[PDB]
RNA sequence: UGUACAACGGGGUAUUGUAAGCAGUAGAGUAGCCUUGGUUACGAUCUGCUGAGAUUAAGCCUUUGUUGUCUGAUUUGU
RNA sequence: GCAGUCAAGCGUUCAUAGCGACAUUGCUUUUUGAUUCUUCGAUGUCGGCUCUUCCUAUCAUACCGAAGCAGAAUUCGGUAAGCGUUGGAUUGUUCACCCACUAAUAGGGAACGUGAGCUGGGUUUAGACCGUCGUGAGACAGGUUAGUUUUACCCUACUGAUGAAUGUUACCGCAAUAGUAAUUGAACUUAGUACGAGAGGAACAGUUCAUUCGGAUAAUUGGUUUUUGCGGCUGUCUGAUCAGGCAUUGCCGCGAAGCUACCAUCCGCUGGAUUAUGGCUGAACGCCUCUAAGUCAGAAUCCAUGCUAGAACGCGGUGAUUUC
RNA sequence: CUCUUAAGGUAGCCAAAUGCCUCGUCAUCUAAUUAGUGACGCGCAUGAAUGGAUUAACGAGAUUCCCACUGUCCCUAUCUA
RNA sequence: GUGAACAGCCUCUAGUUGAUAGAAUAAUGUAGAUAAGGGAAGUCGGCAAAAUAGAUCCGUAACUUCGGGAUAAGGAUUGGCUCUAAGGGUCGACGAUCAACUU
RNA sequence: UUCAUCUAGACAGCCGGACGGUGGCCAUGGAAGUCGGAAUCCGCUAAGGAGUGUGUAACAACUCACCGGCCGAAUGAACUA
């Protein structure tokens, strides 16, 4: 099995976990769960929620 | 020829047309395959024959019941491979009772299961799912 | 008039009545067909619900549109401790029936099963069967006149095995005791088998395989008092509806001037006994082997226990029985758990599957990580600790 | 009178989303003072300690800890 | 309304494949009549919704016989009611009509089933308008608009739930009886094959799915939020801060657990006896004949296997049975 | 041309809250309309202060369609008191 | 206090804390709510519910009795904080001083 | 019940013949026993219809009435209830 990535909080998705999104686009966003899956339809910013992968590179958090 | 989706199109259901046909929506009245229960809403899914009117488009296209397929659901549904995904809207494609196609270009994603169902709409397909 | 518009009617009548099950405790109803020719073996096992995961694997399916592709599936656990052997029951068969003609117990009996036969443990002096094991004193000659008798009749032979409950994490206590048919002729060394094996554990290895189709039979999950809207699924009655709508509108014609045993009334929904066949075994897992939950592919030491543990559960320490889909009964329910009645070839039956990898995320939410140490990968070092 | 049970506590798990407090050459600036390159008052907010803090069984899991509990009543005979 | 008997004719020829005149024999009580036996100290009066069951005069599905059956499709008929028989526009409608899916969209009964189950659109109180009629008050199976749908706690029935008595108590069981369930379609392949001049165009076996139904289950996804769990926001109050109260759960986002959805997943058995029918042997009736004696195969049928309950007055095995 | 009246329904309007036949006919609206609207009028039985026709605004009046909206429904589930 | 407000919500003075209670949290109810995808396909009928909603700015059709329709329709913004500007009184083109909100 | 056949050989059964005038006369496009109208003869016969059916465009070719070969004792039909 491939494991996938949220798209909005950098989590690791399983196979089976969290939903997937095709925009009208045919872009595809990659949801671990419905907490990420509503912020992300409420376009919330992952750099500016403050426990996504994408918030602590652009903080230097963890390095 | 296809794996359960979740019904998201009952009867009624307004769907984006996707090709270049001219119509702007299709309106579901029917769902071809359908069983019968009392009550029960014949409902399509992702890939689905039904039959539909043109409520808003070209004019000639209008009035009249049409053989159309289902290329996005919006509606979640589980693959096999255990995905649950959804496309953003309900979009359609109008199609002769043979499954070819009446235009020639879609627009916007089309569902993997319905290009696999149909060869035409993979033939004159984009991105798939 | 006629119904005006046909639909089937709503529920199974071969399921009634809808009444509570007599014990926690489902009865096995019908053991497997008996083939003399075969080793003397134990047709069913006792276990216990321990939750449910989700497994990878590769479909082995020549002309679906997934042959040879990934799917993920939902597996049941079943924690399956041996069971000891304490008795074997010799049954004749008579003009009315099958007739129980003697009972042999084991010398020694645990504080587990004999927990089973009271009431109040903590407050009793303990006598149960202590006058029983004298039957033992020297030679056992009693013992052997029972066991004589029983091979000299009784057609039919079960053993008496019970649970060691002491090995869940179930504050129970309590042993579970019951009747396995034991298949494989000669009924002379079926009593033999039950003679030798008394006192002693058979394992769940010894009984299941990978890959077979088994039946679970269960007591299913009670939820009490249900109207018809959910005990039966009736159409719910329009808003506008006086005097309630979660209902059955007519509950009968005027003539029967009876309400009719078929129609749909509100009672008790649940805690009814299920026998469901035809669950494949995806995994026998054994309690001593670390790396349970690991897979050829997956290589990741870590057992079949989801991080967290089993949700109202606990940890899986004795071997498991995964089977494919879902059985009957909640968490923490005793399960029987028992060969196919019969013989299925319908290439889902008969597939071998082997697994890629077993989820063991945590059930007490989104659980995001397989193991402890994956957390701390994906984290980092954290302020409590790691 | 125990691989006992319970109440707390600890750990795991999970939820949320970075606690209070302190500090800051952060801060749009406004108003005073002089060693006119600083300082004083107010200032949404920002940054660091801080994926922190809070909650977590009430029907989650676990427990080398602390404390405690363990003979009250009634009835039953071939 | 439905079904027979005859058989002049239709069916290019040919009564009876399918039909069938002139006649004639019936059946049914889902039509409408006829009557006025029951009810006027009161059986709630249309239709729809919901739900169960029953009938078969069977629309579909199973197995078949026949054809003006080459195939495909269809038509007639038999066993058959096991199983299903729909979604909508208009109408208060029953009825009707059309759109559409489907295997099919069969007909009916159960106080023209079902109002202390609903609803009240209609009819069928009182208000009001119109048309016609009437001098008028007023009349109108003429149209239109508005118009209170009461009570169960009793008995039974049904659904579930306890329970005395059998020496006591506990465990493991048996199974009389009762119920019972699965259903249908598509695609691939067989096979562009059989068949057919051609056009067209199957079937058996095998495989993958799906429809309807049913029994579970919550790993996942979704829903639900008093976890009032975390965070945020408004107004006010606690002098400020911290921390909180109130706003009848203040509101918002996320939200674990539990519950739950064809909105999620899993599972839904194989043996015998048979019906129709097609046969064997074989007389009756030196032949013939599936039938008379005997006998073979055979249906979605029946009975079993299997599943549910366990007779609370059916039964078995087994443990312990009160030092006072 | 007749018969015939006090006058023989004029201006208007209509299958209209007035039309039996009738779900009238045509068009539009819809996939489909005994609904709605616009037309037609030998109009059972429309019609002029028993007021005719039309009307801006107004209406807890009756009705049709469209957008939005939603558990009315598909098909139910869950929570609180 | 908020707010246009005798609206709703919180508070001060004053008053009350009076409704038979306790334990559980089944069905069906009464009242309050939420709900994936579809969006009236339900139903006689959108019944019920939902959606909209205040204020500022833009923009506003047919028709009309010219008065309306009209908040037609249809759009954008709104918090907090730190500032800026304009709009005054009294006393003798300015000076001094004082003062409150609205944009 | 009635009428028939039968040791001078009944019924059934199996096998053989089932001819000649002659494609009898007539529309018909064709019609030879067999689409039809009328005509129902003669011969040789143990016996054979100007034909009982299948069949052909017409023929042809099969088949049956009728008579024979085998067998050997009863049989057939229409009715009645
Ligand atoms: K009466
Ligand atoms: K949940
Ligand atoms: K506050
Ligand atoms: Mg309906
Ligand atoms: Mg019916
Ligand atoms: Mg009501
Ligand atoms: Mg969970
Ligand atoms: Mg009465
Ligand atoms: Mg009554
Ligand atoms: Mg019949
Ligand atoms: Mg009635
Ligand atoms: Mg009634
Ligand atoms: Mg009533
Ligand atoms: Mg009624
Ligand atoms: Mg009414
Ligand atoms: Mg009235
Ligand atoms: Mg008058
Ligand atoms: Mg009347
Ligand atoms: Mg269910
Ligand atoms: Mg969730
Ligand atoms: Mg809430
Ligand atoms: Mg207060
Ligand atoms: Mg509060
Ligand atoms: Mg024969
Ligand atoms: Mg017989
Ligand atoms: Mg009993
Ligand atoms: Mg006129
Ligand atoms: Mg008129
Ligand atoms: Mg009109
Ligand atoms: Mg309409
Ligand atoms: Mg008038
Ligand atoms: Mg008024
Ligand atoms: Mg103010
Ligand atoms: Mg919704
Ligand atoms: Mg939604
Ligand atoms: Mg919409
Ligand atoms: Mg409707
Ligand atoms: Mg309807
Ligand atoms: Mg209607
Ligand atoms: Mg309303
Ligand atoms: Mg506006
Ligand atoms: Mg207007
Ligand atoms: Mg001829």
């Amino acid at each position: 099995m491939k494991v996938e990535i949220d798209s909005f909080s950098g989590a690791k998705i399983y196979p089976g976990r969290g939903t997937l999104f095709v925009r009208g686009d045919s872009k595809i966003f990659r949801f671990q769960n419905s907490k990420s899956a509503s912020l992300f339809k409420q376009r919330k910013n992952p750099r500016r929620i403050a426990w996504t992968v994408l918030f602590r590179k652009h903080h230097k958090k963890g390095i | 020829t296809k794996f359960r989706i979740s019904l998201g199109l009952p009867v009624g259901a307004i769907m984006n047309c996707a090709d270049n046909s001219g119509a702007r929506n299709l309106y579901i009245i029917a769902v071809k395959g359908s069983g019968s229960r009392l009550n029960r809403l014949p409902a399509a899914s992702l890939g689905d024959m039904v039959m539909a009117t043109v409520k808003k488009g070209k004019p000639e296209l209008r009035k009249k019941v049409m053989p159309a397929i289902v290329v996005r659901q919006a509606k979640s549904w589980r693959r096999r491979d255990g995905v649950f995904l959804y496309f953003e809207d309900n979009a359609g494609v109008i199609a002769n009772p043979k499954g070819e196609m009446k235009g020639s270009a879609i627009t916007g994603p089309v569902g993997k299961e319905c290009a696999d169902l149909w060869p035409r709409v993979a033939s004159n397909s984009g991105v798939v799912v | 008039s006629h119904r005006k518009y046909e639909a089937p009617r709503h529920g199974h009548l071969g399921f009634l009545p809808r009444k509570r099950a007599a014990s926690i405790r489902a009865r096995v109803k019908a053991f497997p067909k008996d083939d003399r020719s075969k080793p003397v073996a134990l047709t069913s096992f006792l276990g216990y619900k321990a939750g449910m995961t989700t497994i990878v694997r590769d479909l082995d399916r020549p002309g679906s549109k997934f042959h040879k592709r990934e799917v993920v599936e939902a597996v049941t656990v079943v924690d399956t401790p041996p069971v000891v052997v304490v008795g074997v029951v010799g049954y004749v068969e008579t003009p009315r029936g099958l007739r129980s003609l003697t009972t042999v117990w084991a010398e020694h009996l645990s504080d587990e099963v004999k927990r089973r036969f009271y009431k109040n443990w903590y407050k009793s002096k303990k006598k149960a069967f202590t006058k029983y094991s004298a039957k033992y004193a020297q030679d056992g000659a009693g013992i052997e006149r029972e066991l004589a008798r029983i091979k000299k009749y009784a057609s039919v032979v079960r053993v008496l095995v019970h649970t060691q409950i002491r090995k869940t994490p179930l504050a129970q206590k309590k042993a579970h005791l019951a009747e396995i048919q034991l298949n494989g002729g000669s009924i002379s060394e079926k009593v033999d088998w039950a003679r030798e094996h008394f006192e002693k554990t058979v394992a769940v290895d010894s009984v299941f395989e990978q890959n077979e189709m088994i039946d679970a039979i269960a007591v299913t999950k009670g939820h009490g008092f249900e109207g018809v809207t959910h005990r039966w699924g009736t159409k719910k009655l329009p808003r506008k509806t006086h005097r309630g709508l979660r209902k059955v509108a007519c509950i009968g014609a005027w003539h029967p001037a009876h309400v009719m045993w078929s129609v749909a009334r509100a009672g008790q929904r649940g805690y009814h006994s299920r026998t469901s066949i035809n669950h494949k075994i995806y995994r026998v897992g054994k309690g001593d082997d670390e790396a349970n939950g690991a897979t050829s592919f997956d290589r990741t030491k870590k057992t079949i226990t989801p991080m967290g543990g089993f949700v109202h559960y606990g940890e899986i320490k004795n071997d498991f029985i995964m089977v494919k889909g879902c059985i009957p009964g909640n968490r923490k329910r005793i399960v029987t758990l028992r060969k196919s009645l019969y013989t299925n070839t319908s290439r889902k039956a008969l597939e071998e599957v082997s697994l890629k990898w077993i989820d063991t995320a945590s059930k007490f939410g989104k659980g995001r990580f397989q193991t402890p140490a994956e957390k701390h990968a994906f984290m980092g070092t954290l302020k409590k600790d790691l």
